[PDB]
RNA sequence: CGGGCUAAUCCCCCAUGUGGACCCGCCCCUUGGGGUGUGUCCAAAGGGCUUUGCCCGCUUCCGGAUGGGCCCGCGUCCCAUCAGCUAGUUGGUGGGGUAAUGGCCCACCAAGGCGACGACGGGUAGCCGGUCUGAGAGGAUGGCCGGCCACAGGGGCACUGAGACACGGGCCCCACUCCUACGGGAGGCAGCAGUUAGGAAUCUUCCGCAAUGGGCGCAAGCCUGACGGAGCGACGCCGCUUGGAGGAAGAAGCCCUUCGGGGUGUAAACUCCUGAACCCGGGACGAAACCCCCGACGAGGGGACUGACGGUACCGGGGUAAUAGCGCCGGCCAACUCCGUGCCAGCAGCCGCGGUAAUACGGAGGGCGCGAGCGUUACCCGGAUUCACUGGGCGUAAAGGGCGUGUAGGCGGCCUGGGGCGUCCCAUGUGAAAGACCACGGCUCAACCGUGGGGGAGCGUGGGAUACGCUCAGGCUAGACGG
RNA sequence: AGGGUAGGGCCCGUGACUGGGGCGAAGUCGUAACAAGGUAGCUGUACCGGAAGGUGCGGCUGGAU
């Protein structure tokens, strides 16, 4: 089947495409502990409808372009900007991890 | 030193010869009407377009082209004509 | 191959009687009967505390030398039995006794497995009719062991045969005498042979 | 430490430092002597041990201690070596192999001959 | 085409061919799609040949074709019983 | 506080060593559900829902072994041992097949499950598993 | 090179269109899926026998079947003493192109994409099944066999084609070598052997298509360094022999002695018995099909030819006592004395042996262990609980950051409800075979190989339960903050 | 493809000379630490000195009585 992912949108800057950040959990193969891992996918937004903060469900679609293989299956929620913060704050923090 | 491959190899160039020609003629005619499409000349354009179809298809008969391809070159051919002939029109012959 | 060297030295060094030939081992001409002390220049010296290792080393060789089997051939079976179900001891034991040569001697066909092998290795023996010059054949229950009809005319067999007619054979053994055709009934338990062995000690040995 | 840390930094699978580099992961490398002589050891011993300095197809050049008594080793003598150092002799890490190449075993040697390349008498 | 034939197993002088279905473009003993019989040619057992005469007809229906001897093996399997 | 469970357990293990007739713990249906197991197996004497200066609790009534001679007459422990397993640092999860058997069958391991807290044996009986709460003997 | 001729299953046009291709419209569907209608386009090939019929082929269209291409999710080594990378770079519109999505290619608009969840760079390495070690978790490993990938002297390219950008095809460039009649041409073992070089070291320039499998052919048959075997190599595993029984209070020699003796030693000698090899006779399984006969070229039933290994194994008769070598003996670690020597000549894996009474070197006697093997070196796991998930630790033994503040992150108190992410249960598809594991069966055993049986983790699909974790919502006040 | 011009990045090897370091030892100078080691020792820095080291400022006791 076509894999469905429940990720957040972090970028609307591109035209007709969004950056759906997808987060997943799992145990450690050695230390049992549950361990969070994320991964951004590039969702197709033909109607430029989806917006910043939109939690969405993405489906593995046939290749639209390079790197873009999941369309947006459907909306879930809105106003979810707290997550963005937990994203951008990261990207912003990196500015101090150089030399 | 020598092998039937020498026999095998040669034939190609001959076959090589025959395919490249058809394609060249195709695109030669395939586009030729397209120009007319820009200035149709609807009757005369559709007269060319039909010809390319035959050569195109008739290539699909042999190793020259694959059916889906010919259809593509076919499909992409037709599409262009009307669209061009849209601005102006109107088709005199077929088709269609 | 197998040992095949001076043998009395075995019994001596061990401190026990191993009837490795046949008659003499009963005769008063035996070593242990005469010199039951270690062979070599230092036999009659006061032995000293053998090590826990050295101990476990004994029981082995003792048993191992009893059948005259290469150390290897004596790993396999005990890797056999150890990876074999239940009490590895009994099995391996039954795995050992299940050798042709042995049983052949266990069937009183020859004073020593040494003989047993040779007669065995010389194919003078048969099983289920079949001839077997295989002194390592693992005989199973339900096997018919018959002396070679071609060698039924030998006199040595009969001299050992004769001295067997009604002799007491193992519970897991028969001996349709005359017909020179014994038979192997079952696999024994430790209590079936009271060998001068503590098999577990050999268990402890390879446990290294 | 925390399981987290073990997740973040894990644990370090410390590897091994080979003790015979001049071999290049090989059991035997041919060489050619360069400085046949004697070498005194560090305490608590005293003597004049039989060393051999050898250049190798591995390009290197290392002292190789000549085992036994009496040999036939001088400059340009084709030789083979083996892994094995000589505790008391710093600067020596490998052994030479008698009865091989321009090296001959020990004379009138009867025991452990294998380790000293010396065939069998009568 | 996909064919049906014997893949030699066992050891030197120890034939034991698996009557199996695979692509001819496979090597003799390589990856097959489905085993459907087994064959001791030298006749060392009272059951040196078997066939899934059912499935064996399955493939043959779908066009697969056997090597001659495999066809024999399937012969005495009765697969061709009209 | 991080894990009340181990704390609960800890509180116990801390008194059993000093030989307390009872001891107290902040309350929670889960802590109780646990304790429910810990007398039906017999490590405790049972609990009652007490209440301290306005706050709920669970004064657990402790069970110990008999007085002894020798020089150390102190009564052997019922709960010889009680340690947490699955934790917030490392949540531990088991399938029914991979459910351990404490100390060859003399102890138990409390398990949280979709079918209520169970013992190492009760689960295997009910054919399930879950977050191994702790092992105790 | 050129001039001119000839056939066809070669190539070209026209006709016939079941059917299929494209456009545009419409039903259904839902990404370019199927059906429908008008205009347009297109098929082809003959040959052979016993001759108004057969077999082989040729054409299109649907489907099956297998083999594929592209795309996704999770997983896949070392260094942060690499901390920033990016312009085809990420997205879009529109075209090219392919069998097909695509920035795979071009044009233009936008300014965006990746990264401490380790981007970018460097070093290394072909991955998986498995293999070895291991109580296990784990580690090391990826030859052989099986699957996939990538390369065919070092690079690029497209043609032929169902299919490649092709190892023994082609075009060019480079490096190299050789031939030559000196004008010029050729070649590509990482296919089977073989040579040369490098190295510690890895084999025969052998037989044959009898089998299995493959291409071509209706068949006969052909090709077949795939495959089946032979040889070389103790390279590893398995099996076997150098003999068996009798045999003195015990030859000689040899070692020790307290000089009475002790040890080698049942060892030999010799008696009997058995009979490895080597001689002769016999001599296979593998080989039943294609094909031919009747029938119907079919089901089915009859008929022959064929064996590389090979006159080999194996069967029979007869028949000779017929190789033993290596390591070790201070403790670890089983096995003791004597001479020589005198911190010299020497052993050594660690602690350490020797300086005139060495169980530690050498030799010998004797002894210990394996046994056509025995030892060493190298490398991997083990012991190493010494990178510690199972399963360690930081007052003085190595290890608390000089101290705070605070981002990310990890973690989070009592009670109720919804969702059902982790988590648990059942069903189910995949999880190839080989191997591992149990049972048994064939080579006289075993090693080897065959047959059947018996599981899982992991992830895909459907259902269920709700204790703890999480999420959404409502309360509380025992942590915190505050008056 | 590649060849050529030019300029950067990184890594290996090599180099007159040079700086310390390790091991060997049976030499030379002195005797800093281990006892109140004969000036309690160690420590950070700073300066000085043939050398261990001395000393100044502050710190710890892992300082004897
Ligand atoms: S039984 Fe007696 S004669 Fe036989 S080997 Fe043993 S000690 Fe020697
Ligand atoms: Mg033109
Ligand atoms: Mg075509
Ligand atoms: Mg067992
Ligand atoms: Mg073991
Ligand atoms: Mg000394
Ligand atoms: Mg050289
Ligand atoms: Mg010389
Ligand atoms: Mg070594
Ligand atoms: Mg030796
Ligand atoms: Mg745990
Ligand atoms: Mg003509
Ligand atoms: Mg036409
Ligand atoms: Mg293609
Ligand atoms: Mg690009
Ligand atoms: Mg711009
Ligand atoms: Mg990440
Ligand atoms: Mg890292
Ligand atoms: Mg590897
Ligand atoms: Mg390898
Ligand atoms: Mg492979
Ligand atoms: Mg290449
Ligand atoms: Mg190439
Ligand atoms: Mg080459
Ligand atoms: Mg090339
Ligand atoms: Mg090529
Ligand atoms: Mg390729
Ligand atoms: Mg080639
Ligand atoms: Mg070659
Ligand atoms: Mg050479
Ligand atoms: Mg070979
Ligand atoms: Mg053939
Ligand atoms: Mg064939
Ligand atoms: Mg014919
Ligand atoms: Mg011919
Ligand atoms: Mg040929
Ligand atoms: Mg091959
Ligand atoms: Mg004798
Ligand atoms: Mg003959
Ligand atoms: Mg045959
Ligand atoms: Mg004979
Ligand atoms: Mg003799
Ligand atoms: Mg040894
Ligand atoms: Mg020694
Ligand atoms: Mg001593
Ligand atoms: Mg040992
Ligand atoms: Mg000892
Ligand atoms: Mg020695
Ligand atoms: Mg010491
Ligand atoms: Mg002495
Ligand atoms: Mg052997
Ligand atoms: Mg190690
Ligand atoms: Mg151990
Ligand atoms: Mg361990
Ligand atoms: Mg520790
Ligand atoms: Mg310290
Ligand atoms: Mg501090
Ligand atoms: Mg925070
Ligand atoms: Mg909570
Ligand atoms: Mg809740
Ligand atoms: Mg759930
Ligand atoms: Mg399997
Ligand atoms: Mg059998
Ligand atoms: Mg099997
Ligand atoms: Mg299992
Ligand atoms: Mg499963
Ligand atoms: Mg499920
Ligand atoms: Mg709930
Ligand atoms: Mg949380
Ligand atoms: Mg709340
Ligand atoms: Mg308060
Ligand atoms: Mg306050
Ligand atoms: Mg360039
Ligand atoms: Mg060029
Ligand atoms: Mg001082
Ligand atoms: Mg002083
Ligand atoms: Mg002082
Ligand atoms: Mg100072
Ligand atoms: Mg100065
Ligand atoms: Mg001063
Ligand atoms: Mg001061
Ligand atoms: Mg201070
Ligand atoms: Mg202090
Ligand atoms: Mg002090």
């Amino acid at each position: 089947p076509k894999k469905v992912l429940t990720g957040v949108v972090v970028s609307d800057k591109m035209q007709k495409t969004v950056t759906v950040l997808v987060e997943r959990q799992f145990p450690h193969p050695l230390y049992g502990k549950v361990i969070k891992r994320s991964k951004k996918y590039l969702a197709h937004d033909p109607e430029e409808k989806y917006k910043l903060g939109d939690v969405v469900e993405i489906i593995e679609s046939r290749p639209i372009s390079k790197r873009k293989r999941f369309r947006v299956l459907r909306l879930v929620e809105s106003g979810r900007m707290d997550l963005v913060e937990k994203y951008l704050i990261r990207r912003q923090n990196y500015e101090s991890l150089s030399k | 030193r020598n092998l039937s491959a020498l026999k095998r190899h040669r034939q190609s160039l001959k076959r090589r010869l025959r395919n490249k020609a058809k394609k060249s003629a195709i695109k030669t005619l395939s586009k030729k009407a397209i120009q007319l499409a820009q200035e149709g000349k609807a009757e005369e354009a559709l007269k060319i377009m039909r010809k390319a179809e035959s050569l195109i298809d008739k290539a699909a008969k042999g190793s020259t082209l694959h059916k889906n391809a010919a259809a593509r070159r076919k499909s992409r051919l037709m599409r262009k004509v009307r669209q061009l002939l849209e601005a102006a029109g109107a088709p005199l012959i077929g088709g269609g | 191959g197998r040992y095949i060297g001076p043998v009395c030295r075995l019994c001596r060094r061990e401190g026990v009687k191993l009837y490795l030939k046949g008659e003499r081992c009963y005769s008063p001409k035996c070593a242990m009967e005469r010199r039951p002390y270690p062979p070599g220049q230092h036999g009659q010296k006061r032995a000293r505390r053998p090590s826990d290792y050295a101990v476990r080393l004994r029981e082995k060789q003792k048993l191992r030398r009893i059948y005259g089997i290469s150390e290897r051939q004596f790993r396999n079976l005990f890797e056999e039995a150890s990876k074999k179900k239940g009490v590895t001891g009994s099995v391996f034991l039954g795995l050992l006794e299940s050798r042709l040569d042995n049983v052949v001697y266990r069937l009183g066909f020859a004073v020593s497995r040494r003989q047993a092998r040779q007669l065995v290795r010389h194919g003078h023996i048969t099983v289920n009719g079949r001839r077997v010059d295989l002194p390592s054949y693992r005989v199973r229950p339900g096997d018919e062991i018959a002396v070679a009809e071609k060698s039924r005319n030998l006199e040595l067999i009969r001299q050992n045969l004769e001295a067997m007619k009604g002799r007491k054979v193992g519970p897991w053994l028969s001996l349709d005498v005359e017909g020179m055709k014994g038979k192997f009934l079952r696999l024994p338990d430790r209590e079936d042979l009271a060998l001068p062995v503590n098999e577990q000690l050999v268990i402890e040995f390879y446990s290294r | 430490p925390t399981i987290n840390q073990l997740v973040r930094k894990g644990r370090e699978k410390v590897r091994k430092k080979s003790k015979v580099p001049a071999l290049k992961g090989a059991p035997f490398r041919r060489g050619v002597c360069t400085v046949v002589r004697t070498v005194t050891p560090k305490k608590p011993n005293s003597a004049l041990r039989k060393v051999a300095k050898v250049r190798l197809t591995s390009g290197y050049e290392v002292t190789a201690y000549i085992p036994g008594e009496g040999h036939n080793l001088q400059e340009h003598s084709v030789v083979l070596i083996r892994g094995g150092r000589v505790k008391d002799l710093p600067g020596v890490r490998y052994h030479i192999v008698r009865g091989v190449y321009d090296a001959a075993g020990v004379k009138d040697r009867k025991k452990s001959r294998s380790k000293y390349g010396t065939k069998k008498p009568k | 085409m996909v064919k049906i034939r014997l893949a030699r197993f066992g050891s030197k002088h120890n034939p034991h061919y698996r009557i199996v279905v695979t692509d001819a473009r496979r090597k003799r003993d390589g990856k097959y799609i489905e085993k459907i019989g087994y064959y001791d040619p030298r006749k060392t057992t009272p059951d040196w040949l078997k066939v899934d005469v059912e499935r064996a007809r399955y493939w043959l229906s779908v066009g697969a074709q056997p090597t001659d001897t495999a066809r024999r093996l399937l012969r005495q399997a009765g697969v061709f019983r009209q | 506080l991080t894990d009340p469970i181990a704390d609960m357990l800890t509180r116990i293990r801390n008194a059993t060593r000093v030989y307390k007739e009872s001891t107290d713990v902040p309350a929670s249906r889960f802590k109780e559900e646990i304790l429910r197991i810990l007398a039906r197996e017999g490590f405790i004497k049972g609990y009652e829902r007490v209440d301290v200066d306005g706050k709920p609790y669970l004064r657990v009534y402790l069970k110990y072994g008999p007085r002894r001679q020798g020089p150390d007459p102190r009564p052997e422990q019922v709960i010889h041992h009680i340690r947490r397993i699955s934790k917030p640092g490392r949540r531990v999860y088991v399938g029914v097949k991979e459910i351990p058997r404490v100390r060859r069958g003399l102890g138990i391991a409390i398990l949280s499950t979709s079918k209520g807290v169970l013992t190492d044996r009760e689960a295997r009986k009910l054919g399930v598993g879950g977050e191994l709460i702790c092992e105790v003997w």
